[PDB]
RNA sequence: ACGAUCAGAUACCGUCGUAGUCCUAACUAUAAACGAUGUCAACCAAGGAUUGGAUGAAAACCUUGUUCAGAACUUAAAGAGAAAUCUUGAGUUUAUGGACUUCAGGGGGAGUAUGGUCACAAGGCUGAAACUUAAAGGAAU
RNA sequence: AUUGGAGGGCAAGUCUGGUGCCAGCAGCCGCGGUAAUUCCAGCUCCAAUAGUGUAUAUUAAAGUUGCUGUGAUUAAAACGCUCGUAGUUGAAUUAAUUACUUUGAAUAAAAUAAGAAAGCGAAUAUUCAAGCAUGGGACAAUGC
RNA sequence: AUCGAGGACUACCAAGAUUAUAACGGAUAACGAGGAAUUGGGGUUCGACAUCGGAGAGGGAGCUUUACAGAUGGCUACCAC
RNA sequence: UUGAAAAAAU
């Protein structure tokens, strides 16, 4: 390790780089407790 | 008797 | 082998078979830090085409400091110690 | 199927000692006046491995004692 | 449903997506003689799909013959629940050429997990949650809707506990 | 050779059921396996004697693998149809049951097979 | 007959022996 | 080695001819050594014919029935496959687990180098890497 | 307010000037041999943004290393064939250990997950391979 | 002999120990663990480096003092500076 | 009976 203060990243870049119907959808810039339920249903 | 039955693939 | 307690074979099968892979292989032997004129290294400072394609490369061969290979590289861009780093396939 | 060829027969009985008689070995061992018989030979390697397969069955059975060891 | 227009009768409104334009060729002494072949999808979002495929010399009239044969092949789809409709009710796969498209069952909150393709598609039949998974090649287009269709196409047929 | 009957005994229940079916060895386990196949109601000689529209497909797994309480959802994700539908075969300390009551029986222990 | 020592306890050892 | 034919023909065509072709004894251990399909076990649609049985009928040989072992063949609206095709499997595989052994990982370089070992030798067995390249290949139209 | 891009993969011009298989671009397909949607320019808009290109390597994609899970007629790939040791796998049947299985004990913190990145009392649960105690003996292995 | 068990060592006696369940040997651009990166499940790669344990002070070696050192911001000799 | 060859890319 490094730093003994934590640090977390608060957003996750989408996996495909290009694609219309999320350039429209998503359109100052463009920058969890799902599974949680899920893993007790 | 199984000689009656005696008178094949895997 | 499938039974309950032959995973010494499997175990031993995978080893064997993992040295068919070429690009697993390449990254184990004694080749990167002998026959890579980079190493294992990013950037190295130093100092006509195919048959459906017409003119002419403009190149350069360069002479490593460390090593002392000499190779051939390409200049960037039109009209255009040197530091050398691949092109977009690896190897 | 069979130990050794591949034949499968079933013919069998149907209800409603044996090393002794595969000492076969000795009377094919019928070897010496045919020197070129490769058949024999090969045969009698088959006939020799059933001994040892029995041999060494009986031997952990306690039929025999496990001094045993057959030869020519 | 030998008519095309039936369909259109008892399934207003269907939603429509032409999957891809294929240029054929069939090589002859004068040249090649090259034909326009459309895969186009139908099904209003309700349980209901439908696939078909035409090719002619024009790229509108192939589209236009190509939604019939996609209203005639009309079949229903079964949705069903996770755990406690959104998702398949059983695991099934569609055996198109090299394409094998399996399709598992997904909780209520997952979208479509599944390639662009099958998504168009699966999103029209009226799923939601679904876990998908390739075996073929994929790149071929024609095959992969045909293994997309398929898996949907047998989940009439499962006789589960159920039924 | 015959190695294991409950591997025979399925496989041949199975082929009929795609196209009564008749096992010729019996066992104490393939007997056993089919009372948890028949209170699911899918199913209705001297030397070891020797199908209703319902059963999809009964197989049973290879090598027994221990299978700890809370590996039971793994298996069940992975050899079962839905969440709703099939039913694995467990042998336990306390006979041979199927994953509904070993997960209320409260243990683990070898899995043999499943059906549909 | 006991939980499931030698051979001459076992049960249809013993109960051939008690018969 | 001759004679032809041919632009040449050091080959195909014709004639002659050493090694070999045969047997013995010892070596070599490789072939498209192929069913290009490992061995063992259970199950699986419909037929006629066939090689050795045994049990009936019919007077050892021929004609019929029954049940095994063996080499196959015919049909399939089914199953499988990329298809050709396979069906006594190449079926019972994403609805993926019967037991075991061996082999393969894009095409070349290459069955090459080095090393080891077997043979009198030719060679066999084990067997890389550097470097090079977007295809090589399969079945069908 | 920049970085790269505008033929496809992959969002974005079938705008205007020159260059003429040359210079060049292009990770791959390829574009250029005088009318270039790809070059060098000018304009415009495309993605992200105080960030964004390039090279190298790890992981996923990769069911292209396969326990889950691969293939071996023809695409690469069943030893020419049999015997055979080690290994693995081994039919049914019966009313001492070990394996298996259930619970506990015991188990440094940090970290992981958990009761703006942070920070500070979570039952906070781990954390396997072993080892200890325990209820069970169906499937198993070892001799009796 | 050691703070102390022990071939740790010395004298006598014996022929024994390991190995295909991979011994012996070779390579590492190998300090090990807690952990990290990435993952549907399964896994693959990294971990000198916060904390725990190990080892070292240019290379060996021999010592001093002390309760603890084969100490090196202590000594002695050789090699190399 | 003889019967060889067709410069590179579009």
């Amino acid at each position: 390790g490094r730093c003994l203060r934590n640090h977390s990243i608060t957003y996750k870049t989408p996996k495909v780089p290009y694609e219309r119907e999320r350039f429209d959808a998503e359109l100052k810039n463009k920058k969890h407790m799902r599974t949680i339920a899920k893993v007790m249903l | 008797t199984a000689a009656s039955e005696a008178k094949n693939s895997y | 082998a499938r039974g309950l307690h032959a995973a010494r074979k499997m175990l031993a099968q995978r080893r064997a078979n993992k040295w068919a892979d070429k690009e697993w292989k390449k990254g184990k032997l004694v080749t990167r830090y002998k026959c890579n004129p980079l190493g294992t290294a990013s950037h190295a400072k130093g100092l006509e085409t195919k048959q459906p394609n017409s003119g002419i490369r403009k190149c350069v061969r360069v002479r490593l400091l460390k090593n002392g290979k000499k190779i051939t590289a390409f200049v960037p861009r039109d009209g255009s110690e040197v530091l050398i780093s691949g092109f977009g396939r690896r190897g | 199927g069979r130990m050794y060829n591949p034949g499968r027969g079933i013919s069998r009985r149907c209800i409603p000692e044996d090393l002794y008689f595969l000492m076969r070995a000795v009377s094919v061992r019928h070897l010496e006046k045919n020197k070129k018989d490769k058949d024999a030979k090969y045969h009698l390697i088959l006939i020799e491995s059933k001994i040892h397969r029995l041999t060494r069955y009986y031997k952990s059975a306690k039929v025999l004692e496990a001094s045993f060891k057959y030869d020519a | 449903i030998k008519e095309y227009q039936i369909v259109d009768h008892l399934l207003p409104g269907l939603k429509e997506e032409v999957m891809t334009m294929q240029s054929v060729q069939k090589q002859t002494s004068a040249g090649q003689r090259t034909r326009l072949k459309a895969y186009v999808a139908i099904g209003d979002h309700n349980g209901h799909a439908g696939l078909g495929v035409k090719c002619a010399k024009e790229v509108a009239e192939a589209i236009k013959g190509a939604m019939i044969q996609a209203k005639l092949a009309m079949v229903p789809v079964r949705r069903g629940y996770w755990g406690a409709v959104h998702t398949v009710p059983c695991k099934l796969t569609g055996a198109c050429g090299s394409v094998r498209v399996r399709l598992v069952p997904a909780p209520r909150g997952t979208g479509i997990v599944a390639a662009p393709t099958p998504k168009k598609f699966l999103i029209l039949a009226g799923i939601e949650d679904v876990f998908t998974q390739t075996t073929g090649h994929t790149k071929t287009l024609g095959n992969f809707v045909k293994a997309t269709y398929d898996a949907v196409r047998q989940s009439y047929g499962f006789q589960t506990k159920d039924l | 050779v015959r190695v294991n009957v409950l591997a025979d005994a399925l496989k041949s229940i199975t082929n009929a059921e795609k196209q009564q079916v008749m096992i010729r060895p019996a066992s104490k386990v393939i007997c056993e396996f089919l009372n948890v196949m028949m209170k699911h109601q899918y199913i209705t000689t001297h030397r070891s004697g020797k199908l209703n529209g319902r059963l999809n497909k009964c197989a049973v797994i290879s090598p027994r693998f221990n299978v700890t309480l809370s590996e039971f959802d793994k298996w069940e994700a992975n050899l079962l149809p839905s969440r709703h539908f099939g039913a694995l075969v467990l042998t336990t300390s306390y006979g041979i049951l199927d994953n509904t009551e070993a997960r209320a029986k409260h243990t683990g222990g070898r899995i043999l097979g499943f059906f549909y | 007959v006991a939980h499931t020592k030698p051979r001459s306890r076992t049960s249809k050892a013993v109960h051939e022996a008690y018969l």
